[PDB]
RNA sequence: ACACCAACGGCGAAAGCACUCUGCUGGGCCGACACUGACACUGAGAGACGAAAGCUAGGGGAGCGAAUGGGAUUAGAUACCCCAGUAGUCCUAGCCGUAAACGAUGGAUACUAGGCGCUGUGCGUAUCGACCCGUGCAGUGUUGUAGCUAACGCGUUAAGUAUCCCGCCUGGGGAGUACGUUCGCAAGAAUGAAACUCAAAGGAAUUGACGGGGGCCCGCACAAGCGGUGGAGCAUGUGGUUUAAUUCG
């Protein structure tokens, strides 16, 4: 739909799921891929594999737009942090920078308590 | 088996064709240790399979087994209080075992008259990729792949 | 005795003793309480009664009740009690069964997160 | 904008060296242990526990090796 | 609310105090004779401060989150888990005065091995400025001799050897309750019994047994196979009933 040569890939990795969005430097969202939107549900939705297919699935549409270079944004503690990167690589798209954006409060909102499980 | 592991046993050869393979099959078809009868059954099977088709049965073995050999299956693991079906990959000996087995079972359940006939029929159908023994393997693959997400050793 | 427990076999056996109607009913009650709540798991209830002492033999008047439970999955629930009266004995065995039972329900039926 | 970890891939790129460079960057800032730490709330006690444990762990790992 | 710094580090009487900065101020410690000349130590009553929850009045309200509600789980689940979420948490001005307010160790003084450490300063050395070294103090941490202790342990920061002052204890329940007073807006706090009842209640260490605590390892124990039992008929042993007896074990 939009043919953009260089843009950025945000990959949010949480413990229950990983979202992968594709955007451009203008700060504009083109297309996104979620591990849940690939036909995975709650357990499997966290596994590094569902993150793999999520990444592959976004980069499908990004080569379909014909884009070449990208930056990678990794936000959050989950498993897909490592998994997704692999698919970004094997999907044969040039990797410019890989950054970690996981937000670290410098002090702040007092977290929920500890689950007694 | 907690301590000891298993030594390897001499792989024999079927008398007529000098195969490791055919010998495997006659040992697994065996009941009440009548080897006398089992050989007869297996050979009248080679005879019905040379009857129906003019292709070399020695090869139809290789096709029958290549056809039913699963490369993967699952196994039930207990991981973190969660019971998973984890798709463990299969060794070659185990593959041949599984193979001959599903063959033999699907052969014992057939509608036919003899065991020779049944075994021949299922060898024919498995070599064509046309039968229950194959379908079974594809099911094992279907239920492996759906569970593909649970192999963390991937 | 119970219908919700109809799937359970109540087997009541005097060893050296004669069984009455009041022992019948009392057994059904006290074992009934223990079993009724955990009935989904329970299978067979084996209760043996043993009397000793007084006029029968040497030693105090002991009456001793042994029960045994089986569950669909877990085998072997054993309880042994010694006391004064049959009634007392039974009350005791019930007290024990209850505990072991709900210990089994506790283990498996908790969705216990057992990680290892 | 902001960043924690900067991994710049050159055109010698192969997957495994990249993946592990990045993995050691994350080990280096300690970010995943960090977000397992701020997931829930800790009273001062589990903070003193964590300090003694981790600090004396890496410290005795420095004094043994 | 203050990441990294942060440390078995710093100050404080204790409670506690940490992003940065400035201002008003409390102590501490050290070196010099500069001075006074026993002015000391403790403390019944009394006074001040005193975590958090709580309360009165006014603000404030992101996150979290009693109560509360829904969703589950479970025999039940007024709980654990999830989804929401009010008091409260925050500020100003007060009240409350309780905590495992713990070093479970009242204070002061004197005196009795070391080893290894840190913080502050002082001296001599090293250079002529940072170390460096040896040392003098003041505090703070870990091993340990004498000696102490029921053991564990404590050991110049004593639980050692002595002197002085203060508080407290005199078997366990009943009970930190009742009654009465004092304080408090209340919640409550402080002071604190007796009848009655028991022959125990407690501390430290030991051997076991146990643990839905660890670590190691075995067994046809599970897995992987092959064949059975449970269903059908009979053969047979026991229980139950029956009987004059179904001998007893
Ligand atoms: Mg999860
Ligand atoms: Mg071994
Ligand atoms: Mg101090
Ligand atoms: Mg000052
Ligand atoms: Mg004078
Ligand atoms: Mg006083
Ligand atoms: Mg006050
Ligand atoms: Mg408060
Ligand atoms: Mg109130
Ligand atoms: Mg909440
Ligand atoms: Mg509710
Ligand atoms: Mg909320
Ligand atoms: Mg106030
Ligand atoms: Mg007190
Ligand atoms: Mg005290
Ligand atoms: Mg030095
Ligand atoms: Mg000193
Ligand atoms: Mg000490
Ligand atoms: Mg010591
Ligand atoms: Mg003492
Ligand atoms: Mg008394
Ligand atoms: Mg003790
Ligand atoms: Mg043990
Ligand atoms: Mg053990
Ligand atoms: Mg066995
Ligand atoms: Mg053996
Ligand atoms: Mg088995
Ligand atoms: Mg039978
Ligand atoms: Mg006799």
């Amino acid at each position: 739909a939009r043919k953009i040569p260089k843009g950025v890939i945000h990959v949010q990795a949480s413990f229950n799921n990983t979202i992968v969005t594709v955007t451009d430097v203008r700060g504009r969202v083109v297309s996104w891929a979620s591990a849940g939107t690939c036909g995975f549900r709650g357990t499997k939705r966290g596994t590094p594999f569902a993150a793999q297919t999520a990444a592959g699935n976004a980069i499908r549409t990004v080569v379909e737009q014909g884009m070449q270079r990208a930056e990678v944004m990794i936000k959050g503690p989950g498993l897909g942090r490592d998994a997704a990167l692999r698919a970004i690589r094997r999907s044969g798209i040039l990797l410019s920078f890989v950054r970690d954006v996981t937000p670290m409060p410098h002090n702040g909102c007092r977290p929920p308590k500890k689950r007694r499980v | 088996s907690r301590r000891g592991t298993v030594e390897e046993k001499t792989a024999k050869s079927d008398p007529i064709y000098r195969n490791r393979l055919v010998n495997m099959l006659v040992n697994r078809i065996l009941k009440h240790g009548k080897k006398s009868l089992a050989y007869q059954i297996l050979y009248r099977a080679v005879k019905k399979i040379q009857q129906k088709t003019e292709t070399n049965p020695l090869s139809v073995l290789r096709q029958a087994i290549r056809g039913v050999t699963p490369d993967i299956a699952v196994k039930a693991r207990r991981v973190g209080g969660s019971t998973h079906q984890v798709p463990i990959e299969i060794g070659s000996t185990q593959g041949k075992a599984l193979a001959i087995r599903w063959l033999l079972g699907a052969a014992r359940k057939r509608p036919g008259r003899n065991m020779a006939f049944k075994l021949s029929s299922e060898l024919v159908d498995a070599a064509k990729g046309s039968g229950d023994a194959v379908r079974k393997k594809e099911e094992t693959h279907r239920m492996a792949e759906a569970n593909r997400a649970f192999a963390h050793f991937r | 005795w119970d219908g919700p427990l109809s799937s359970v076999k109540l087997i009541l056996q005097g060893r050296n003793l004669e069984v009455s109607d009041n022992v019948r009913s009392h057994v059904e009650d006290k074992v009934g309480k223990s079993v009724a709540k955990h009935s989904h798991l329970v299978r067979e209830v084996d209760v043996r009664l043993s009397a000793r002492g007084g006029d029968l033999s040497k030693g105090p008047k002991l009456r001793r009740c042994e029960v045994t439970l089986f569950t669909k999955r877990h085998g072997v629930i054993r309880a042994e009690e010694d006391a004064e009266s049959l009634y007392s004995s039974i009350d005791l065995v019930s007290s024990i069964i209850q505990r072991k039972l709900r210990k089994i329900k506790d283990k498996v039926s908790d969705h216990g997160r057992h990680m290892k | 904008s902001a960043y924690n970890v900067q991994v710049l891939v050159d055109d010698n790129e192969n997957e495994e060296r990249l993946l592990n460079r990045f993995r050691r960057e994350v080990m280096r800032a300690g970010v995943i242990q960090e977000c397992k730490r701020r997931r829930y709330f800790e009273n001062k006690q589990e903070e003193k526990k964590r300090k003694h444990r981790e600090a004396a762990k890496r410290n005795s790992r420095r004094r043994r090796g």
